[PDB]
């Protein structure tokens, strides 16, 4: 307790210092000053959005690169999560990363969660078919237009 | 190895050693350093500031009507940073003649303040008559309610110091908290001139009153001009005021006090010519200002001087 | 009023604490501190 | 942290409920007046006093033991014993402990001293 | 070198107040 | 700063960390004449003739 | 209204509207005056820093 | 007095002569130049007043 | 302390100010000399001479340099800019204000702005701010006008206001009257070339410094000057200010100015209402925010007051009277009228508000219920655009 | 209501397209990413796989 | 009748009254200063005579001159970024919005 | 006089926490890279060699301060 | 109308919608857009505390040079910069210094732009101009000062200033590092003798004994001084840590101090302090709470 | 000119070490730094441009 | 273009690879012998913005997500060379519009045929 | 409805007073309390409606 | 103060060494939903508890 409040006169004692003053650690209560701002906070909180007063401390989190790094370091190269192609000669930069699912598997329900025998090959061929459909699209001028309504798209 | 030591930046046998960074390691910066950001020093030059006005600014506020109307009279009086050489007799004649024609109080008094300032720079003695003729009646006499415009007061005070005049003490006194409360609005140069005059005239008591007010009003002590502090302190021969001045001397800063000593030792010294009126001998106050300086500076070790006579004892 | 009352209380307590000191110690004297030699 | 004569006169006329002014004067032979709103814990007892429970302290000194949040102003003849006492109060961790130097001598114009210590060092 | 200046006179600061009161 | 191995266990950053660059760059002033603004023109007559 | 005394302006405005002494822009003039911008000046300089 | 005022030199000896130990620190490349940005108590007070 | 005599230099060197290489005690001196900063010689020479006098006077007047300054002034008045600048080079001491005045005045007719500016900036904050002068700034401004340079006009205005350091510490601050004159020609230029922004800025400054009536004050001032040379008492009254020819004549014109404001506004309203439709007349023009003016003098002043009264209208009608020395009110009436109108128009925010063009009304939207584009949204339709349809909320 | 198509994947999220159609799903994703500026015509680099 | 339990009764009554008057006077100056209150620290004031004994401006530290004796606790705490806490320098205190 | 006897409520709630690092948490120390020393050569008056491990040395330090010393694969 | 709606949305901190309205305007009504929509957006982004947007909009407004920026615009942008500069980051980024001060260093660039744009710099509030003038004196210096700013007299004067304020910790010349940080052992070998390839001075918070290993609050309960042995040390370290407890006392203490009325309680675990106490005599009633 | 061959402004930073690998690795460091800062600035400018393209007065 | 980018990379605190449901309870495994069973989390407590009491994924030991505004990088797709479908609003004003020859004669959605029709 | 409108004006006036006070009072701001803003509201402040008569 | 919270954090970091990244499914929507028992036929009964 002595450490906390030794000669301390008020909780706002050290707030002559800007970087201490907008610390959000103890709460947001010293940063709300006029009614207007308080009401605004109420509103924004009820709508389920962020408090603007909360932004008084800038928190960059840990960047995704740093996270992935700590993971692969803690796992000593994390070989469970690497594609088997990482283990073959001269992997290109896409074999160099972890195993996340991409958007390409999304419409194929034949393979359920465990794909049975030959299913994954079938899927692989479907995927190819689509890549070629895209190629034809680009070739002949029919590709998605960012503006397009439903009849146009049809 | 030698009488000439290695210089640690240019020698690879220092730089690349085990106690420093070898050239085959990765060469990045070790830690960041924020010095200037954490604790910053305020700027004080060793040299005084080159553009500063260095005088008592008299604050000319005139309505831009009488300013045009009175121009051929005012052109003879000081404008900003310009000091026309017109003889003071002429200027006072012009005020006496033309001023009753002007109806404004504020204008008549700005004009008067210019006249006073002009007569302060030439050191003409017959200008206080103007104070007794116009101002004295509604400002200084018989508890008159009226409160003089600041610029006028500054001007008259400045005149009483430039021409050393007993009168100042009466005016100054009216400026404290119960009176006009003008004292906190004084310039540092104002204080400087006041102290110097009072010192020449030799009032310990004037010196004390003034130092007390300066301190209470939070004047800029360290930038009060050293010459004038010295001439003021030099005037102090009375036991009680003397006591006061020791205790007070602790209000200056380290640097200020060192140059109080330097300036003091010069004005009774080599630079005795620098003064229009020679200093008067205070051996006591001189010795004391030197002593004070010595107390407040960092102390150096000269062991052959201290222990010169030391003999050990087996008792 | 309160100051009067509280003054008297103060001396009552001083009186008793002193009497307790003299009683338990046995004499009215005390040692100094190790630093009162100098 | 210090408390000056001004603060002392102010607190004489305008007391605060939870500010305690504690008299540290050691010898009863030397103390003839009463600093207003003060209480008596002589310096010699402090180390013991501050280790009593609230109740026990009440029984030994006859007044309530200040909580550790409250302002505690210490008092002595010169301001020496009040200082040492202060160190005691600070070591039990009391958050506001002020010593009033020059204390009872300045208040009452007495010249007394807590300890006899002289400025002159005996030649080595 | 101490004392630098004469100590404050013996004046009693409490008396005038409690006398007014 | 969270990296406990920094020089001790042999980890030395290959790239200087953002936070450090910010501190370094925030310590020193910027020279005014580096900002390079000319909207008037070149002074043919007076500029090269200015006070000694 | 410009100094923020709306209370005192209300009855005056009422009585004007009743006599049909106000026309198009006049209303806009009053409604704009309700924003107190002589009070706004004072607040801006002193309070709101 | 001040406990950060601390001996930077060793006791004078022949070890300063007979050895390649350096007599000063090498300059620190990343420590900025010290310069003056900052104000007095007096100045802050003047501004506030 | 060492001091060099440039008259008395001898081989013997009696004062011993030279840096002797081999004497007793020399070494630390030599080392000091080798550490000196890039301008050391020059700076010391310049600061040990050339410094502000104890009175606050400038070092500017010296007997040995006087004829040179005279020659510079003379050269600049005959308009020889290069010869003058070439003599300015050989000046050892700070040159008097008169030199800077002459030199910039010379820069005006050929429009040289860069040169006027480098002159001014040379004399200011290098040489102790000799250059900061009502008159010098005035010339600077007249060049910026002549060069049709907007940003530099604002820059000269800004310099003229100054900052704490030059106003309070240095005490070189432009005279009140001069400030007024400068701001005024800057304002003429801006209002005439329709720059609402900078115009509004300078005008707000004139409002803040209580300079709106200043020209009148100056005229009153002159008559007062004559009355004092004659020996009669002078006074400043509202009556004396309304006895001025300026205020009389502006008061005379005011109804005509109002009627022009009204005619102009009407025609603007009409145009905007037509452009609304892309061209008949839209409902927009049918009733506008401007009330019709009653038939009387006081009705005119009242009307001006309540529609245009955030600006000070009277003083604007005064300022717009003269153009390039030509009095417009007493020679070209309609040119003057249109000018005063256009200025009062530009200087009011109220007028800006009531002159706006009707804009189309922006539809709010929600995202599609069956998501296809994030870019395609369901628009809201105001009951005007879809009649029928079930009743909807806002 | 937003949930009009819910039956087609019952209890899983609502989709405005036929999710049982691989091609149509992949196409729908294409259009989404085109709408948001992730996909579309961009100035080529020497690294982008020109072949 | 139970005054003497309260802080406005007895010996503390005089304090309350004092606090009362100060508040009044203080309200006055706030109304004069444009309803932006003066400094708590009384940094705002012309004269040293004016700042009250109750102000936080008053310096209570073991030592006036010696910096190492100017702490609150046993060692010298630092603010974020190892900035000095105990006695702040003029420019470290920023009054911003 | 006394009208009453009461029980002394107080609100001791700590709800805010301000902890400030003492200065010495940020003071410098001397840190070093550390590898296994494969060998050492000292020379001042007379040269002396110690070999702990014989391998191809990938790094070599030279240090001149009192005695010449060479730390091999250090 | 639209600029008032934007100003409303932006006081609310609703940036998406404010920016939408401006977009629609830009697209259909562009020739009518005044500065006050940019003002609205600036004020708004500053409220939502998005300073990169506050910046984006200013830079844009400098590119299109029309509508003309107003002193109010410059004021809002500058304020947003000061706001940015005074926000703290979280504790992870706070170990060395307060980063966000770098933002103030934008200021002398913005001021230069204000001159290119014809925004008079003397219409800025007294308040803002104080903050800006401060920001300036941190980062701006001229080519003049720059030639002279490294003189040793000024460097050492700065040191002297720091010495009179008792903060020498960071200064280079003036600090002597003492403590060395030992190597980490391996269970792969006790045998391998490690040696230092390189040495760096880095703050102690990188590696410091984990808070659960070291005694509880050290600063408060222990008085520690790092000092040098006077005696000749054959081998081992020339510095040691003299640590005593805050509460430490001579084992002989009771003799070293005057006698007290407590002394006859010597070596008694639960004394009845009620009995030796004075309250029982002082009070008439004396209820003993125990 | 288009693509790589044209610009408004060119900066060349000439880095100099005492050892070749020093200067090589410095160049990688500084290079990656300017890549990030450059992308940030140029992206900002790009949004300003896209807005000016969308519309504006003269 | 990962599947559920928002939910995983932007939404989740670990970026999906930190396991937030783990007990800090003591393990009999040799590597984990240093691990000590943790006291339960403090009840009404105010954390520092970068930490949490470590109860759930929604409340990690270490808060990875920034508290600022998040914005997807500005698309590198050319907006000036891309031609979208003609809108109503654009086609009403088609007579004032300035296009490229490619804008008038564009392969998909040519605007010249519209200016004419 | 009219009565309700009037009453609501009264209550708002009360709360307004409270707000001006809190925003200008720096000592109360020193203790950092969101609760200062809610502990006295229209219900609580004076004049009280059920006290009108007396 | 005893720093047991800091310990707890550190130990969490230690426990991370072991763990895998979880399988989130090929169709992730479907997977999440089925874990929650929402889709059709995905309903699990609560585990039968032995009465007390
Ligand atoms: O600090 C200084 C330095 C120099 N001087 C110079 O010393 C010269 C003679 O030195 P004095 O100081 O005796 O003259 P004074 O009182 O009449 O001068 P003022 O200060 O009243 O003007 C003065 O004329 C002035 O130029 C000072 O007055 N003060």
């Amino acid at each position: 307790l002595f450490q906390q409040n030794a000669y301390r006169k008020t909780p706002t004692d050290e707030h002559w210092n800007p970087y201490i003053r907008r610390s959000t650690e103890n709460g947001v209560g010293h940063l709300l000053q006029n009614k207007f701002d308080i009401m605004r906070r109420e509103d924004r909180l009820s709508k389920g959005e962020q408090d603007l007063t909360e932004r008084n401390t800038i928190h960059y989190g840990v960047p995704i690169q740093q996270i992935v790094d700590e993971f692969v370091f803690r796992h000593r190269n994390a070989r469970g999560e690497r594609p088997l192609d990482y283990f073959k000669p001269f992997p290109n930069f896409r074999a160099l990363r972890l195993n996340r699912m991409y958007r390409d598997v999304e419409g194929f329900s034949l393979m359920k969660q465990r794909p049975e025998f030959l299913e994954w090959e079938l899927f692989t061929r479907y995927r190819q078919h689509h890549q070629q459909r895209r190629r034809l699209a680009l070739l002949h001028g029919l590709e998605p237009v960012a503006n397009e309504t439903a009849q146009e798209r049809d | 190895v030698g009488y000439t030591p290695v210089n640690p930046d240019t020698s690879p046998m220092v730089a690349y050693s085990q106690y420093h960074w070898h050239y085959n390691l990765p060469q990045g910066m070790e830690r960041p350093h924020s010095v200037n950001r954490t604790f910053a020093a305020p700027f004080q030059s060793n040299h005084s500031l080159v553009n500063k006005y260095r005088g008592v600014w008299i604050e000319f506020d005139m309505h831009p009507a009488f300013s045009v109307a009175l121009e051929p009279q005012l052109r003879k009086l000081p404008r900003g940073r310009t000091l026309p050489k017109t003889p003071a007799e002429e200027v006072i004649a012009d005020y006496t003649a033309l001023a009753p024609l002007v109806d404004d109080e504020k204008t008549r008094d700005l004009w008067l303040a210019k006249v006073f300032q002009h007569c302060a720079f030439q050191r003409c003695g017959g200008a206080m008559e103007l104070w007794e003729r116009y101002c004295h009646q509604r400002f200084t006499a018989e508890g008159a309610t009226a409160k003089p415009p600041l610029s006028l007061v500054k001007s008259v005070l400045f005149y009483c110091n430039k021409t050393d005049n007993s009168g100042w003490r009466a005016l100054f006194d009216r400026c404290l908290k119960d009176g006009w409360n003008y004292t906190p609005l004084f310039d540092t140069a104002q204080w400087s001139f006041m102290l110097k005059s009072i010192g020449r005239m030799g009032d310990e008591d004037g010196v004390r009153a003034v130092l007390e007010e300066m301190l209470d009003v939070q004047a800029d002590l360290d930038r009060v001009e050293a010459r004038s502090v010295v001439i003021a302190l030099n005037a102090v021969t009375n036991a009680d005021v003397y006591e006061f001045v020791k205790k007070y001397l602790f209000n200056f800063g380290e640097r200020k006090v060192k140059f109080l000593r330097t300036t003091y030792s010069d004005l009774r010294g080599h630079g005795a010519g620098k003064l229009r009126i020679p200093l008067k001998e205070n051996d006591n106050m001189y010795y004391h200002v030197c002593w004070h300086s010595s107390i407040r500076s960092p102390r150096q070790f000269s062991p052959r001087q201290l222990y010169f006579d030391y003999t050990p004892s087996t008792l | 009023w309160e100051l009067s009352r509280d003054e008297q209380l103060f001396w009552e307590r001083v009186e008793l604490i002193r009497k307790g000191q003299v009683a338990s110690i046995g004499s009215s004297h005390k040692r100094g501190y190790a630093d009162e030699a100098a | 942290h210090q408390v000056y004569l001004k603060d002392m006169l102010h607190l004489m006329r305008y007391p605060e409920p939870y500010t305690h002014i504690i008299d540290c004067r050691t010898s009863t032979q030397k103390m003839h007046r009463w600093v207003p709103h003060s209480l008596w814990l002589p310096r010699d007892e402090v180390e013991y006093a501050l280790q009593l429970s609230a109740d026990e302290f009440l029984d030994m000194y006859g007044f309530r033991k200040p909580d550790k949040s409250d302002d505690v102003i210490l008092l002595s003849h010169n301001g020496i014993y009040s200082e040492q006492a202060g160190w005691e109060w600070k070591k039990q961790f009391f958050q506001h402990v002020y010593n009033y130097r020059g204390g009872t001598n300045e208040l009452f114009g007495e010249s007394y001293s807590d300890m006899n210590v002289s400025d002159v060092l005996s030649p080595w | 070198y101490t004392p630098i200046w004469k100590s404050d006179p013996a004046v009693d600061n409490v008396a005038p107040l409690r006398d007014e009161d | 700063s969270h990296r406990r191995d920094y020089i001790r266990m042999g980890y030395i950053p290959r790239y200087t960390p953002w936070e450090w660059i910010a501190i370094q760059e925030a310590d020193q002033p910027l020279i005014a004449e580096q900002i390079r603004q000319d909207n008037i023109g070149t002074s043919y007559f007076f500029s090269l003739n200015r006070y000694w | 209204a410009q100094h923020g005394l709306y209370q005192q302006a209300t009855p005056i405005v009422d009585e004007l509207h009743h006599q049909k002494a106000l026309h198009a822009g006049h209303y806009a003039l009053l409604i704009n005056a309700l924003a107190c911008p002589r009070l706004g000046q004072r607040i801006l300089h002193c309070d709101a820093q | 007095m001040l406990s950060q005022n601390v001996a930077k030199t060793t006791v004078p000896s022949y070890y300063m002569i007979r050895t390649n130990l350096p007599h000063r620190k090498p300059q620190n490349q990343w420590e900025g130049v010290y310069y003056y940005s900052g104000i007095t108590k007096r100045q802050r007070h003047l501004i506030l007043l | 302390p060492a001091v060099v005599d440039h008259d008395n230099i001898t081989v013997e060197d009696p004062n011993r100010v030279g840096l002797n290489a081999a004497t007793l005690d020399c070494r630390g001196r030599i080392y000091r000399w080798l550490r000196r900063g890039p301008f050391f010689q020059v700076d010391n020479y310049f600061r040990r001479s050339v410094k502000l006098n104890r009175d606050g006077t400038l070092p500017t007047d010296f007997v040995h340099e006087a004829p040179l300054m005279r020659k510079i002034i003379r050269l600049a008045h005959r308009g020889h800019l290069k010869a003058a600048c070439e003599e300015y080079r050989r000046v050892t001491t700070v040159p008097p204000v008169e030199v800077y005045r002459a030199l910039t005045a010379c820069c005006v007719p050929g429009a040289k702005l860069a040169d006027a500016v480098s002159i001014f900036e040379d004399g200011d904050s290098k040489l102790f701010y000799v250059s900061r002068d009502g008159e010098v700034l005035h010339n600077l401004m007249r060049c910026a006008i002549a060069a049709r340079h907007r940003a530099r006009i604002m820059w000269v205005y800004n310099v003229m206001r100054g900052r704490f350091y030059e106003n309070v510490v240095v005490r070189a601050e432009v005279d009140l009257i001069w400030r007024y004159r400068i701001a005024m020609i800057a304002l003429e230029y801006l209002l005439d070339h329709e720059c609402a922004e900078e115009a509004a800025a300078i005008y707000s400054y004139l409002v803040e410094e209580e300079l709106l009536r200043c020209d009148v004050h100056v005229r009153v001032g002159l008559h007062m000057r004559e009355a004092i040379a004659a020996g009669k008492p002078i006074t400043l009254n509202n009556d004396v200010m309304n006895a001025t020819s300026l205020v009389r004549d502006a008061t005379a014109v005011a109804p005509e100015v109002a009627r022009e404001l009204q005619r102009r506004h009407a025609q603007t309203l009409q145009n905007n209402a037509v452009e609304a439709v892309g061209a008949g007349s839209a409902p927009w023009s049918i009733l506008g925010p401007l009330t019709a003016i009653g038939p009387t003098a006081e009705d005119t002043m009242v009307w001006l007051q309540q529609h245009y009264g955030d600006v000070d209208v009277m003083s604007i009608m005064r300022w717009a009277r003269f153009r390039k020395g030509k009095d417009l009110m007493a020679k070209d009436r309609p040119q003057y009228l249109a000018r005063a109108a256009a200025w009062i128009e530009l200087l009011s925010k109220r007028n800006r508000e009531m002159e706006e063009v009707p804009l189309t009304y922006m539809r709010k939207s929600k995202p599609l219920v069956l998501d296809t584009n994030s870019n395609v949204r369901v628009a809201w339709q105001t009951p005007l655009m879809r009649s029928g349809g079930p009743p909807r909320l806002l | 209501p937003r949930n009009l198509n819910h039956a087609l994947n019952y209890g899983i999220a609502n989709y405005a397209y036929n999710r049982g159609n691989y091609v149509e799903t992949q196409d729908s994703i294409w259009e989404e990413q085109t709408a948001s500026g992730q996909e579309g015509w961009s100035p080529a680099t020497h690294a982008d796989g020109l072949r | 009748c139970g005054v003497n339990a309260y802080e406005f009764g007895g010996k503390y009554a005089r304090t309350y009254a004092y606090a009362f008057e100060k508040a009044k006077k203080e309200l006055e100056a706030t109304a004069a200063s444009g309803f932006m209150a003066p400094s708590l620290s009384h940094e705002d004031t012309e004269r040293l005579s004016d700042q009250p004994t109750t102000s936080p401006s008053v310096d209570r530290f073991a030592s006036t001159t010696h910096p190492e004796q100017r702490k609150a606790q046993f060692v010298p705490r630092v603010g974020p970024g190892s900035t000095p806490l105990e006695d702040p320098a003029a420019d470290q205190k920023s009054e911003w919005s | 006089m006394f009208l009453i006897h009461f029980v002394h409520y107080k609100t001791i709630l700590q709800k805010y926490t301000f902890k400030f690092k003492h200065i010495f948490l940020s003071i410098d120390k001397y840190n070093s890279l550390f590898f296994n020393i494969s060998g050492i050569l000292i020379w001042l008056n007379i040269i002396h060699i110690n070999i702990i491990l014989i391998k191809y040395s990938f790094f070599i330090l030279i240090n001149n301060f009192e005695y010449l010393i060479i730390l091999i694969s250090t | 109308t639209y600029e008032l709606v934007m100003l409303a949305l932006s006081l609310q901190g609703n940036m998406v919608e404010a920016e939408s309205i401006l977009s629609f305007l830009r697209s259909h009504h562009s020739e009518h857009i005044t500065v006050e929509s940019f003002n609205a957006l600036l004020l708004g982004h500053r409220e939502a505390r998005q300073f990169d947007c506050c910046d984006a909009i200013w830079q844009e407004l400098v590119d299109r040079r029309w509508p003309r920026a107003s002193p109010l615009t410059a004021e809002l942008y500058l304020r947003s910069i000061m706001d940015h500069a005074n926000t703290p980051t979280s504790e992870p980024l706070q170990s060395f210094a307060n980063i966000n001060v770098v933002e103030k260093k934008k200021v002398p660039l913005v001021l230069a732009q204000m001159d290119e744009l014809g925004v008079p710099r003397t219409h800025l509030s007294r308040v803002l101009m104080d903050e800006v003038e401060d920001s300036l004196r941190k980062f701006q210096t001229y080519r003049s000062r720059f030639y002279e700013w490294g003189r040793a007299v000024k460097q050492f004067d700065f040191i002297e200033f720091r010495r009179r304020n008792g903060w020498l910790y960071d200064l280079h010349l003036m600090k002597c590092t003492t403590k060395q940080v030992g190597p980490l052992r391996d269970f792969n070998d006790p045998d391998a003798v490690q040696g230092a390839v390189a040495t760096a001075e880095i703050p102690a918070f990188f590696n410091e004994r984990p808070a659960w290993e070291r005694p509880p609050l050290e600063e408060t309960l222990y008085v520690t001084t790092n000092k040098e042995r006077y005696d000749d040390v054959r081998g081992g370290d020339i510095y040691y840590d003299d640590t005593r407890g805050l509460h430490d006392r001579s084992p002989t203490w009771m003799n070293e101090v005057p006698e007290t009325r407590y002394d006859r309680l010597y070596g008694v675990n639960h004394p009845d302090i009620a009995k030796i106490g004075i309250r029982r005599h002082l009070n008439v009633e004396y209820v003993n709470r125990k | 000119e288009d693509g790589i061959r044209g610009s408004e402004v060119t900066y060349k930073i000439v880095l100099e070490g005492f050892w070749d690998h020093h200067v090589m690795k410095l160049a990688e460091d500084v290079c990656m730094f300017l890549k990030d800062v450059g992308r940030q600035i140029v992206e900002e400018k790009l949004v300003a441009v896209r807005r000016l393209l969308q519309g504006g007065a003269v | 273009q990962l599947q559920a980018q928002d939910r995983i990379i932007c939404g989740t605190h670990g970026a999906g690879i930190v396991a937030h449901q783990t007990a800090v309870n003591s393990s009999d495994n040799p590597m984990l012998s240093s691990v000590t069973t943790a006291a339960p989390a403090a009840d009404l407590s105010r954390t520092k913005p970068h930490e949490g009491t470590g109860t759930s994924e929604r409340d990690p030991y270490i808060r990875t997500l920034h508290n600022q505004r998040s914005a997807a990088p500005e698309s590198s797709v050319s907006q000036s060379h891309t031609v979208n479908a003609p809108t109503v609003d654009e086609c009403e004003m088609l007579a004032e519009r300035w296009g490229t020859m490619n804008y008038w004669h564009n392969d998909t959605f040519p605007r010249l045929v519209v200016f004419l029709k | 409805t009219a009565l309700w409108d009037a009453t609501r004006k009264i209550r708002s006036a009360k709360e307004a007073a409270l707000h001006r006070s809190l925003s200008h009072n720096t000592r109360m701001r020193a203790s950092a309390d969101l609760k200062h803003w809610y502990e006295e509201d229209a219900n609580t402040l004076r004049p009280l409606a059920f006290e009108a008569l007396k | 103060t005893h720093g047991l919270r800091e310990k707890e954090k550190h130990d969490f970091t230690i426990l991370q060494r072991t763990v895998r990244i979880p399988f989130q499914g090929y169709d992730m929507d479907r997977f999440l939903a089925q874990q929650k028992g929402t889709p059709y036929g995905a309903q699990q009964l609560p585990p039968n508890v032995v009465p007390s």
